[PDB]
RNA sequence: AGAUUCCGUUUUCAGUCGGGAAAAACUGAA
């Protein structure tokens, strides 16, 4: 049944011209096969014979199905696809099942053969010609060129999607009740509906489709709550996802390889990181898509993380376009969050943790804001909204805080919610000098060269440090200087530095750091009562400055 | 009519931008808008096969009735050849600068009569998003010249002159700048007598500068003179002299002079108080070597007050400030850093356009990630100036 | 003397560090 739809004018990228490659000959079974095949599609109108004139060609392969005399054949379509116009995929990503509302009715009609149905540019099908040697050994060749989607060719899911939609159109001008969601070879129908009309509704449509080509088989869905759209078990008050198996063959495969790593990378959209990216280096070297060719720890170990993941099923509720959205962050320790959006207490749609440290010195108040404005768009992509949030943050921490901070912030559906792990500013800089506090004068410098260098002070009172210094840049020493500093003083120190690098970092009130001597500074301040730290201008006369300066000199 | 041919820049392909996710809401609001202009024949859907791709979203105008369809062709714009054959809004009128009061009006609607030449079309595919990406995308491809194409009003250049021409010779002195989609109608009549105008103007095309002011570092008004209050002092001086080489801290560092502690109080002498005076004077004399090049972009920096003040400097050359300036969006309640920033930049770059007639290119301080979740929520421009992240050093402290 | 900034992805995601002052990395999975 194929399609009466227009076709979609394809090119090839500029400066290229189609493929041209050799077909290793196959078994005198294989061949035999790959004919007995190539035959009806043939007859289907699927493909066609064609001269040896065409210069272009594509291998083919498929070995024995383990049923009778056939073979399951896949052709190599690697070149011809390197040298395709790219299209341009329309979609943000996959649809996520807790961004479905919920229906009264709801039908998935798995579109059957979909690709075959859906003809071929003509001037592009020169480009998908393949032969047939297979005939032991005084071989010649059969000579065949596609006239509908091929299988693996790069243009099949963007142009079969443009075919889709143009007929749904029509039907769908028609029904505005129904809603019809199509991803791949599934056509979620619901619509809010008397299952007896919904029944009838989807006959026409069902008809529709046959009327141009598009034959969907009657092994559909006719029953069962758990309608499987895109993997997505689709009960009425809950969508779920059916733990995804991954195999491990003898013989892997390079093309299982890559089918395998579709699997995860779906999942992926639900199932918190699995990119098999170690393994996906071994497509970095391809080669004959019928050859074997495993990997080293990489691998094998890679698949099993995945697994674990794999393991625990997941599901969520619906989504009412009428109830909140209501998302709820915890500080579930360092550097890693959770968050969950829900719209009815126990009945959540998606949960989810948030490890990141955007900085090298971050703040949890700083972060807990990442935190917001992920789950923020996260969820205007989703339900179309910005959810009401639920922080394990005081109004008045963030009140003080935004106003003490250079840059520019914002969170919107804030409202406090005392949960055990609380976030607060660690510590606080004084606005002015501290009357009474021994003045630290700091300072410290390193040769380049040698990459070594002295870190000390100098002091209103008469204390005066000066440290020896190994392997450090003169930011490290500088740092090195304030911490001396911080150890050698007491709950309340004005301190004084000739750079605007550690007085950055410390301004910041760093939580935490990657820079352990960071760190080390930091501890020192959520202990200390009373901090004050200021700048001065690098070599000017300033008083206490020309003194330091000098003692870490050499 | 016969479409006048554009082309992109030597050696550039046209756009080619994913699409931002779109709230439930926006979205409906594209499509009808979309589906109209559709009917209208200003665009038409395309394909999958046209890889090419500009931004679009809902931004909602005046005092916010609606909604507006804005293309964020900053892009298609880049890659589309200058325009100065066909001179782009001619001389920039250095007079708009000066007058009592201008006024900006949206021509732009005027574009969408003058047809875009065919070949160029692909270069102006947008696509509307779908939730949960159930549905393929909307595409489509603008058949007129588009609301923030570049190309869009030097075309019409032409059809413009001739319209305001009667009105421009029947008003000798009422300046008319046109910028992009804006008609910047600049007069020194009395407020109402520059309305009529403006209505004279305005049935035409249906067919306060003057006020704005420079910031004057000044340093603070002291007697508790401790040590670091010159440390400071010293400190911001000796920055200072990197705009004004005439400065110079000396007398005050001498004073500083010793390992005091930070709060001991220290006597002002005649040393200092000699140069605090000397200085103050030259931190209000004009910088000769301000110079506004029409060949050099126009920065503009942004830091934070905290009081929902925000302080900004426009320069092409660091420490050549052709313009420096406070925004004080005092918000009891709508205290949405972001919707101020926001204003900020809006506001900001009206300036410019009114002045250098260039939309500054902008150093926000605020992290990419928190900008782009929120900036839409508040913008109300019909264009959108190039931004770049940045982390603000002291210069809070440095000129508040 | 030292110290900033921006960029490398540009429909997104999966895998890491360096240069320059308009100037410069891929594959695979969606």
């Amino acid at each position: 049944p194929i399609s009466p739809i227009e076709t979609v004018p394809v090119k090839l990228k500029p400066g290229m011209d189609g493929p041209k490659v050799k077909q290793w000959p196959l078994t005198e079974e294989k061949i035999k096969a790959l004919v007995e095949i190539c035959t009806e599609m043939e007859k289907e109108g699927k493909i066609s014979k064609i001269g040896p004139e065409n210069p272009y060609n594509t291998p083919v392969f498929a070995i024995k199905k383990k049923d009778s005399t056939k073979w399951r054949k896949l052709v190599d379509f690697r070149e011809l696809n390197k040298r395709t116009q790219d299209f341009w995929e329309v979609q943000l990503g996959i649809p996520h099942p807790a961004g479905l509302k919920k229906k009264k009715s709801v039908t998935v009609l798995d579109v059957g053969d979909a690709y075959f149905s859906v003809p071929l540019d003509e001037d592009f099908r020169k480009y998908t010609a393949f032969t047939i040697p297979s005939i032991n050994n005084e071989t010649p060749g059969i000579r065949y060129q596609y006239n509908v989607l091929p299988q693996g060719w790069k243009g099949s899911p963007a142009i079969f999607q443009s075919s889709m939609t143009k007929i749904l159109e029509p039907f769908k001008k028609q029904n505005p009740d129904i809603v019809i969601y199509q991803y791949m070879d599934d056509l979620y129908v619901g619509s809010d509906l008397e299952i007896g009309q919904h029944r009838t509704k989807i006959e026409e449509l069902r008809q529709h489709l046959l009327r141009w080509g598009l034959t969907t088989p009657d092994k559909k869905h006719q029953k069962e709550p758990p309608f499987l759209w895109m993997g997505y078990e689709l009960h009425p008050d809950k969508w779920t996802v059916q733990p995804i198996v991954l195999p491990e063959k003898d013989s892997w495969t390079v093309n299982d390889i890559q089918k395998l790593v579709g699997k995860l990378n779906w999942a992926s959209q639900i199932y918190p990181g699995i990119k098999v990216r170690q393994l996906c280096k071994l497509l970095r070297g391809t080669k004959a898509l019928t050859e074997v060719i495993p990997l080293t720890e990489e691998a094998e170990l890679e698949l099993a993380e995945n697994r674990e993941i794999l393991k625990e099923p997941v599901h969520g509720v619906y989504y009412d376009p009428s109830k909140d959205l209501i998302a709820e962050i915890q500080k579930q320790g360092q550097g890693q969050w959770t968050y969950q959006i829900y719209q009815e207490p126990f009945k959540n749609l998606k949960t989810g943790k948030y490890a990141r440290m955007r900085g090298a010195h971050t703040n949890d108040v700083k972060q807990l804001t990442e935190a917001v404005q992920k789950i923020t768009t996260e969820s205007i992509v989703i339900w179309g909204k910005t959810p009401k949030f639920k922080l394990p943050i005081q109004k008045e921490t963030w009140e003080t805080w935004w106003t003490e901070y250079w840059q520019a912030t914002w969170i919107p559906e804030w409202e406090f919610v005392n949960t055990p792990p609380l976030v607060k500013l660690w510590y606080q800089l004084e606005k002015e000098p501290i009357v009474g506090a021994e003045t630290f004068y700091v300072d410290g410098a390193a040769n380049r060269e040698t990459k070594l260098g002295k870190a000390g002070y100098v002091t209103n009172k008469g204390r005066q440090k000066v440290v020896p210094l190994t392997n450090t840049t003169n930011q490290k020493t500088e740092l090195q200087a304030i911490y001396l500093a911080l150890q050698d003083s007491g709950l309340e120190v004005n301190i004084v530095t000739d750079s605007q690098y550690a007085l950055g970092i410390i301004q910041a009130q760093p939580d935490k750091s990657e820079s352990e001597l960071v760190n080390q500074i930091i501890e020192q301040l959520i202990k200390k009562e009373k901090v004050y730290l200021a700048w001065v201008p690098a070599h000017k006369g300033i008083g206490g400055n020309e003194q330091v300066d000098k003692l870490v000199s050499a | 009519i016969e479409t006048v041919p554009v082309k992109l820049k030597p050696g550039m392909d046209g756009p080619k931008v994913k699409q931002w996710p779109l709230t439930e809401e926006k979205i409906k609001a594209l499509v009808e808008i979309c589906t109209e202009m559709e009917k209208e024949g200003k665009i038409s859907k395309i394909g999958p096969e046209n890889p090419y791709n500009t931004p679009v979203f809902a931004i909602k105008k005046k005092d916010s009735t609606k909604w507006r369809k804005l293309v964020d062709f900053r892009e298609l714009n880049k890659r589309t050849q200058d325009f100065w054959e066909v001179q782009l809004g001619i001389p920039h009128p250095a007079g708009l600068k000066k007058k009592k009061s201008v006024t900006v009006l949206d021509v732009g609607d005027a574009y969408f009569s003058v047809p875009l030449d065919e070949d160029f079309r692909k270069y102006t595919a947008f696509t509307i998003p779908s939730i949960n990406n159930e549905t393929p995308g909307i595409r489509y491809q603008y058949n007129v010249l588009p609301q923030g194409w570049k190309g869009s009003p030097a075309i019409f250049q032409s059809s413009m002159t001739k319209i305001l021409e009667p009105f421009k010779k029947q008003n000798p002195d009422i300046v008319i700048y046109q910028y992009m989609d804006d008609l910047y109608v600049g007069s020194d009549l009395e407020i109402g007598q520059h309305r009529t105008k403006i209505e004279e103007l305005r049935q035409h095309l249906l067919r306060h500068p003057d006020k704005w002011t420079v910031q004057p570092i000044v340093l603070p008004e002291k007697d508790s003179w401790t040590v670091n209050d010159i440390q400071k002092l010293v400190g911001k001086l000796n920055w200072a002299s990197q705009i004004y080489p005439g400065i110079k801290v000396r007398q005050l560092c001498k004073l500083l002079r010793g390992t005091k502690a930070l709060t001991e109080v220290i006597p002002l002498t005649e040393e200092a108080e000699l140069e605090l005076a000397e200085n103050r004077e030259i931190l209000k004399e004009p910088v000769h070597g301000v110079y506004y090049d029409p060949s050099k972009d126009l920065i503009a920096e942004i830091q934070k007050q905290g009081q929902g003040q925000w302080t900004y400097q426009i320069y092409q050359e660091p420490f050549k400030n052709l313009k420096t300036g406070k925004y004080a969006r005092m918000r009891g309640a709508h205290t949405n850093d972001v919707k101020q920033l926001t204003e900020a930049v809006q506001k900001i770059t009206t300036e410019s356009i009114v002045i250098w007639g260039k939309t500054p290119k902008f150093k926000l301080p605020i992290q990419k990630e928190t900008w782009e979740t929120w900036w839409t929520e508040y913008w109300q421009a019909t264009w959108i100036p190039e931004w770049e992240f940045v982390n603000t050093p002291p210069l809070v402290k440095l000129w508040y």
